[PDB]
């Protein structure tokens, strides 16, 4: 046939750049990394010890503790109390969560329990639960409204803090339960059912889960933050990434005045045990932490950065030695 | 036995020629006259390239997991798309396959439609070949190829004479004289007795055996005896006769040369091997995986998940049967190890990196406008492995052009350059053949001293030298229109006489008594006494003529050798002349020795009665000839030699010593004759002085004497250097291919492959071997030998029908275009019109090929199990459930989206070296000669590459989320934060693994990997749903906060910084071949 194209591509020929692998160009690489990763390890490391943290375990599972009652509660409603105290005063927003351990909430029969369609409000869904909700589509006649394990097995314990003072009068704690979702879950994934203006009516033709005592009428007294756009639902919804996790609980916010917002002195958590998790060797948690402004309290990556800057610039000197015996 | 009749297509169409078929086919006896080169005629094409694709391991393993899909009780999948995934694939690969395919059914049309002429009417018509069928009466013209295996009928030369060249069917130049019978010759002249010409013939089944024949003819109710010189075979062109008349024995499939073609086989590169075994390997660690995390599974359900009251599902399955179930759960979680990409990858980068080939200007001639064309797009890499190359020597290593040189008279060497009567500049203009009239401008000749000397006349025996140059020869001349055509059998001849035409002593007309040669101009008729004739065994052939004055002189020509033996005691000329021929046998040209004797009247009346008894008796009488012929021939006055140059394909020479350096043995098997194939070898510089020549006496010595010593130590010294002129007699001799009945037989072959062995053992222990007069069978037996006994990867070149055999026998076969002859051309694997393109071919394509093709399979299989084996470890932190660590959304769009490109561009751009600084350091060939950047060894480091890559893609993330990560109302703590952050870090990793693996960063490599990351970070900010809208929201909250960010970048760097350490380590202790030249490539 005719004569080829004299194209570039075709003739392969195109304009490049050829990188060479040169001890000029990759030492650097190894000096520069663990100059900036050492200073950004010890800056991670440094602000992590600085945020003031108490984490407190209220399963009672070892006897000599103020809630062994409650692993065995002969009365439905238990409630338990124990004492902590601060070192010293938490400054600025306090965020409470709660920790479940060996709670495998990724596990993969567990993390398909849930119909996205319903918690959009899809009334078609609403009668209608997808199939892998499967064990908790239907309680006797009617469909589930949260369909799933994930909305059946919701964490359902309440978990207040007192102040105790010089009068040693316990002086509650205001706790803000608003603001502690995501807002796209608030305003996108999670919606109630369209349609009417009472609850009541929205959810017809469906039943609670069946390990819920109430139903999701009134999982909260404002109307902004019960149905499917409660937040401590939507929060547990979140399926956490690894066994051990810890979900936003209450909001402290700073105090009006310049005064600590958590002083430092005695505290007393009154808990109402009713989530029951010690039979799968589970763990629950109370945890308060300090608002920092560069990220949470990560004491790995101010370590795993040292330990990578320092490999790193060791890395330099070991291969610019090399170099340097085989120039 | 065959049977065929003249002019009657009813017979051969009779019921009980019908072979018939197992399955309802009668497939006739008869083959007509079409051919075949295609694969999927109409509607073979699916079962036969399912079958084909499905020789992949890959293949059957996706096959699987449609059957795995399509269980209820562990289906993931509608099995409804995941079929569709699998024939979008296989559809890929089919339609390459056939457009590849769609190529040779267009090559077939123009030899299925080559309009020979046919008497299938009173009167003959026009034909196409594929209308041929046998017993068919033909007529072909001048340069006609034979449609097929054809019996002389008549032909327009005296006693139906017919010349016909065989270097599609051999190796030879020269013409073969064909003759047809008595009676069929005076009967079947014109054209209308042949349409009534009915004759049956009983011939031999068909065979292969192009150098016999045997069989019979039937007519006028009389039997004639046949032999193959009255045969045309369907490779020959009918030569120096203007028309001719044939009966078709043979057709298409039955024709002598086609029952020597091979089988096509389905050709696999030792990667496309080597892939199948890295498959394997891979099922049994996924299966392995899988059983393993499925028995941790049932022991994880039987203490942790049946107390979980929140993992209730309303099932009453025993944590065994949850093990069991959750093993199919794993085999497709993990199943991403191999995907589908795998060979829609490998099929884009071979079909791209086989139109470079295509593409290349370098290899395109231009003087026949014939690019190259890689005519199979599956065979590329293999280019880059090839361990020996097999040949042709007619019309691959040569033009079949064959010029006048030099000449040496009385020990003074004629040729070179000169001017006036002594040398003075080698720069010498063209020589001015003005003077002569019926020279022409064909002969380019640089001496003007044998000018002066032919013309002044001071040395008689210079004109009487070239004198014999235009009576010796025994050609015809063509006298048709006066410009004195000349018709040689031999081009030697035909070199010779033309070139003697340009000094003046030109041959004009022939008569059985006289000759009409013109000397200088002067009109001189000789008379013709005794011509002798010329054979091999005598190695000359002389003639006996009478001088217009009355003197008898005889004048002989051929080999030195046997002339020498026949010179008169006074010869001064004879050591001058031996060191004449020593500088043209030094320069590789052919030397015939000129030398006459005086002969008296009485002398030549004793001998000449002896002469016509020899030539009168009808028992011996080529046996009584060559008696008298030694009598007369005593004692020769020598008078010279000539130089004939076997004119090389330009650039032959200077191919084979760079494909040397890159270690590739050339082995050049031909079916030409001895002399002309080894003489090749010396021009070739395949054999030089240093060489010393073992023929197959000498072979046979030695491997006799192996075979008696066992009754391994090399059969020659390591420092000798050494080659093998080995005929195809000899061949077969050597390689012993010339109750009690089986036990014998095993015997039979034990020694027969022992005896095969030895012989590859001797004959790759040479530089070079040349295999002359080879059948096309031995020409695959040969290449068959080194693949079978040395596992060696072969390559064959060639062209004509006598290489489709080893073309198509060879691990890659290569065909010479550009040429009116295509046989071999349809049956390669690639084409191209000189020898010397096979330089880029193998150092540039090949080599190229090799690297992008080992390099991508390096980087995919990296990057699958550093994506996949994510899920492996997640597997302890969440109960061997089978959960994904990504999005069920990033999963599909991973290998087609964010991981496609960059190795695809890698795959055809990528370069170590230039294609100028590649040929120039051939040596840079010999890495994919021994296999070394992708072993199977290397394929392990890819996976421990990426089997440790997902250890930190997974460990340094969950390190920062078991602790606290960004706590606020807007966490990212949770699954799905967690999944874009392992695929964010995997995404940025792997893109930048190849950017390091790429050595050509052209702009769309740039692009390509930049725009790869960019593309995913681009659909997870919500950018892909807007544009789709002017034509759930994890990522706008994990990838905002700075310690995901700070997540991400420690895990990139602790990925890839360990990675550029061992790269710069081994750079520097343990630099390769092409990391030399790229450090020095400015210098260079
Ligand atoms: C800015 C510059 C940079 C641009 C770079 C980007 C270039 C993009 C151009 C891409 C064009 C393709 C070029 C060839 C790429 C290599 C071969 C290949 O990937 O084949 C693919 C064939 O795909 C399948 O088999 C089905 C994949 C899953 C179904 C959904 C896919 C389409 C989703 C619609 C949305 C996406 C639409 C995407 C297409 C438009 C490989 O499939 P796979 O993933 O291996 O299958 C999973 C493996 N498994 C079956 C074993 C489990
Ligand atoms: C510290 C890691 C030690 C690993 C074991 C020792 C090194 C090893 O086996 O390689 C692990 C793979 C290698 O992946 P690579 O892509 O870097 O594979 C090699 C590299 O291409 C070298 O150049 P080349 O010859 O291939 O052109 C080769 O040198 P050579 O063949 O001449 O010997 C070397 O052999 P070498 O080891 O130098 O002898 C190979 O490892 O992955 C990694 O690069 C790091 C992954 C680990 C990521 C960090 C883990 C914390
Ligand atoms: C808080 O949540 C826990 C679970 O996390 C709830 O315990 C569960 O309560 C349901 C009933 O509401 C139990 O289901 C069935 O209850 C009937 C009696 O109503 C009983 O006969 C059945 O055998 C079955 O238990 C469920 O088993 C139980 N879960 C566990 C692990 O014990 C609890 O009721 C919730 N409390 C509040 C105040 O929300
Ligand atoms: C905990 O505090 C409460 C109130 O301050 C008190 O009644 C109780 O005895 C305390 N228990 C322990 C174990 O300190
Ligand atoms: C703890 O909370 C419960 C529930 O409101 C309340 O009845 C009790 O008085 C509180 N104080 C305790 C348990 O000391
Ligand atoms: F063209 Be080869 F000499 F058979
Ligand atoms: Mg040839």
């Amino acid at each position: 046939t005719r004569r080829p194209d004299n194209t570039a591509f075709k003739q392969q020929r195109l304009p490049a750049w050829q990188p060479i692998l040169t001890a000029g160009t990759v030492l650097p690489i190894f000096f520069i990394i663990g100059l900036i990763f050492i200073p950004i390890g010890i800056g991670i490391f440094v602000t992590s010890n600085n945020i003031r943290e108490i984490e407190i375990d209220y399963t009672g599972t070892e006897p000599s503790s103020p809630c062994n009652k409650c692993l065995s509660p002969d009365v439905t409603p238990c409630f338990c109390t124990i004492n902590f105290t601060l070192e010293k005063s938490f400054e600025g927003n306090v965020f409470m969560y709660y920790g479940l351990s060996n709670f495998y909430q990724n596990h993969r029969r567990y993390v398909k329990s849930r119909d996205d369609s319903q918690l959009n409000g899809d009334s078609s869904a609403l009668l209608n639960p997808s199939k892998e909700c499967e064990p908790y589509r239907r309680n006797e006649d009617k469909p589930i409204a949260p369909c799933g394990a994930i909305a059946n097995s919701m964490f359902n314990d309440t978990l207040e803090l007192f102040l105790i003072g010089n009068d040693s009068y316990p002086i509650p704690i205001a706790l803000k339960k608003k603001g502690i979702a995501w807002w796209t879950d608030k305003n996108v994934k999670f919606r109630n059912p369209p349609g009417g203006d009472n609850l009541e009516e929205r959810f017809k033709g469906t039943t609670k889960p069946v390990n819920w005592l109430k139903p999701v009428y009134m999982l909260d007294s404002d109307p902004d933050n019960n149905g499917f756009i409660n937040e401590d639902f939507i929060v547990w919804m979140r399926t956490a990434a690894l066994p051990t996790f810890r979900k936003l609980y209450r909001l402290i916010e700073r105090k009006s005045d310049l005064h600590p917002t958590l002083p430092a002195g005695r505290y007393s958590l009154n808990v109402t045990y009713n989530y029951p998790v010690h039979y799968f060797d589970g763990r629950k948690r109370m945890i308060l932490s300090t608002i920092s402004w560069m990220g949470g309290k990560n004491p790995f990556l101010g370590i795993a950065y040292i330990a990578v800057g320092s490999i790193s610039f060791l890395l330099g000197v070991v291969l610019l030695v090399i170099n340097h015996k085989y120039r | 036995t065959w049977q065929v009749k003249a002019n009657d297509r009813k017979y051969h169409e009779q019921p009980h020629f019908m072979n018939t078929k197992f399955l309802c086919i009668k497939e006739s006896k008869y083959a007509n006259n079409a051919i075949k080169t295609y694969k999927y005629n109409a509607f073979t094409f699916i079962p036969m390239n399912l079958f084909e694709q499905f020789k992949r391991a890959a293949n059957l393993y996706f096959l699987a997991l449609l059957i795995l899909q399509a269980v209820p009780q562990i289906s993931t999948l509608a099995w409804y798309t995941t079929l569709v995934p699998l024939l979008v694939v296989l559809g890929v690969t089919a339609i390459k396959d056939l457009v590849d395919d769609v190529a040779r059914h267009k090559m077939d049309k123009e030899i299925n439609n080559r309009t020979c002429e046919v008497i299938k009417d009173g009167r003959f018509k026009v034909a196409k070949w594929k209308e041929i069928q046998v017993g068919d009466v033909i007529r072909l013209k001048k340069n006609d190829f034979v449609p097929a295996d054809i019996l002389l009928l008549s032909s327009s030369e005296p006693n139906s004479l017919c010349y016909v060249e065989t270097a599609e069917l051999d190796g030879e130049t020269n013409l073969k004289f064909k003759m047809s019978l008595e009676i069929t010759d005076q009967y079947l002249q014109r054209e209308d007795t042949l349409a009534t010409f009915d004759g049956f013939i009983e011939c031999e089944e068909p065979n292969n055996r192009l150098d016999k024949f045997t069989g019979t003819l039937f007519w006028r109710n009389t039997s004639f005896p046949l032999d193959a010189d009255k045969i045309l075979l369907r490779g020959c062109v009918i030569r120096n006769t203007d028309f001719c008349h044939g009966l078709v024995i043979f057709a298409g499939a039955d024709t002598k040369i086609m029952k020597n073609s091979g089988k096509t086989r389905f050709k696999r590169t030792k990667i496309d091997y080597l892939m199948n075994y890295m498959v394997y390997t891979i099922f049994v660690v996924l299966i392995l995986l899988s059983a393993g995390l499925a028995i941790g599974h049932a022991y994880w359900e039987a203490q942790v998940g049946n107390s979980s009251w929140y993992l209730y599902d309303g099932e009453d399955d025993t944590p065994s049967y949850r093990g069991f179930l959750i093993f199919w759960g794993y085999i497709i979680v993990l199943n991403t190890m191999v995907p589908i990409s795998l060979y829609v990858s490998v099929e884009v980068i071979r079909l791209g990196q086989s139109h470079f080939i295509n593409w290349d200007l370098q290899m395109y001639y231009a003087e026949k406008d014939t690019p190259a064309k890689a005519r199979t797009t599956t065979l590329n890499e293999q280019l880059g492995q090839i361990h020996y190359i097999f040949s042709d020597k007619t019309g691959t290593l040569t033009q079949n052009i064959m010029t006048f040189k030099k000449c040496c008279i009385n020990g003074q060497i004629y040729g070179d350059h000169r001017d006036a009567s002594q040398h003075n500049h080698n720069k010498i203009e063209q020589v001015d053949f003005s003077w002569n009239t019926y020279a022409d401008g064909k002969l380019a000749f640089y001496d003007h001293y044998l000018i002066e000397q032919i013309q002044s006349g001071k040395e008689p025996e210079v004109r009487q030298f070239f004198f014999l140059l235009a009576v010796c020869h025994t050609v015809m001349v063509d006298r048709t229109d006066g410009q004195l055509n000349y018709q040689a059998a031999s081009p030697d001849e035909g070199a010779l006489v033309n070139a003697a035409r340009n000094f003046g002593f030109a041959f004009l007309a022939r008569t059985q008594n006289t000759i009409t040669i013109s000397e200088l101009g002067t009109e001189r008729t000789y008379n013709v006494l005794a011509i002798l004739d010329f054979n091999s065994d005598r190695k000359r052939m002389s003639i006996i003529v009478r001088t217009p004055e009355g003197n008898i002189k005889l004048y002989c020509k051929g080999a030195d050798t046997v002339i020498y033996e026949r010179l008169h005691r006074m010869n001064p000329t004879k050591q001058e002349t031996q060191d004449a021929l020593d500088i043209f046998a030094n320069e590789t040209l052919r030397t015939l020795c000129l030398c006459y004797k005086e002969i008296e009247e009485k002398e030549f009346t004793e001998w000449n009665k002896k002469f016509m008894a020899a030539s009168v008796a009808s028992t011996n009488r080529d046996e009584a000839l060559d008696k008298v012929y030694e009598e007369i021939e005593k004692d020769l006055i020598l008078l010279g030699a000539t130089a004939i140059e076997d004119k090389l394909q330009d650039g032959v020479p200077e191919t084979i010593s760079k494909l040397a350096k890159a270690d590739i043995k050339i082995w050049v098997l031909t079916g030409d004759k001895k002399e002309t194939a080894e003489n090749i070898g010396f021009a070739c510089e395949l054999l030089t002085e240093d060489t010393t020549i073992c023929y197959g006496e000498d072979i046979n010595s030695l491997l006799h004497a192996r075979m008696e010593n066992q009754r391994q130590e090399s059969f020659f010294p390591p420092g000798g250097n050494r080659a093998l002129i080995i005929t195809g007699s000899w061949l077969n001799e050597i390689l012993l291919e010339k109750r009690m009945r089986t036990q014998s037989k095993r015997r039979l072959e034990a020694k027969k492959e022992q005896r095969q062995k030895n012989f590859v053992d001797l004959a790759c222990e040479c530089s070079a071997v040349i295999c002359c007069r080879v059948t096309p069978k031995q020409k695959a037996m040969v290449v068959d030998l080194v693949k079978r006994y040395k596992k060696a990867i072969t390559l064959a070149i060639g062209d004509g029908a006598n290489d489709v055999n080893m073309i198509k026998t060879a691990h890659i076969g290569v065909g010479i275009s550009g040429q009116e002859g295509m046989q071999a051309v349809m049956s390669s694997d690639y084409s191209f019109a000189q020898f010397r393109y096979l330089q880029r071919l193998l150092l540039v394509h090949g080599r190229w090929s090799y690297i992008r093709m080992c390099k991508f399979l390096r980087y995919f299989f990296y990057k699958n199990f550093a994506f996949t084996l994510v899920h492996f470890w997640y597997s302890f932190f969440n109960g061997y459930s089978a959960q994904t660590a990504y999005e069920d959304w990033f999963i599909t769009l991973y290998n087609v989206l964010y991981t496609s490109l960059p190795v695809l561009l890698m795959g055809l751009l990528d370069q170590d070296v230039s294609d100028k600084l590649s040929l120039r350091f051939p040596g840079l060939y010999i890495v994919g000669q021994r296999d070394l950047l992708f072993n199977y060894k290397r394929f392990f480091v890819s996976l421990l590459h990426g089997v440790l890559t997902s250890m930190i893609l997974f460990f340094i993330p969950l390190g920062a989320y078991l602790q606290t990560v960004g706590q606020d109302g807007e966490a990212p703590s949770d699954y799905q934060s967690f999944a874009v952050t392992i695929a964010s870090a995997l995404v940025i990793t792997v893109n930048f693994q190849i950017g390091l693996d790429t050595s050509y960063w052209t702009f769309v490599n740039a692009f390509s990997i930049f725009g790869s990351i960019a593309l995913y970070f681009g659909i997870m900010f919500d950018f892909h749903s807007a544009g789709i809208h002017v034509l759930t929201g994890t990522a706008s909250n994990a990838l905002r906060q700075p310690y995901i960010w700070l997540t991400i970048i420690l895990t990139v760097a602790v990925c890839l910084l360990p990675v550029v350490a061992i790269r710069f380590l081994s750079m520097t202790i343990w630099p390769s071949e092409s990391d030399k030249i790229q450090k020095h490539r400015k210098r260079l």
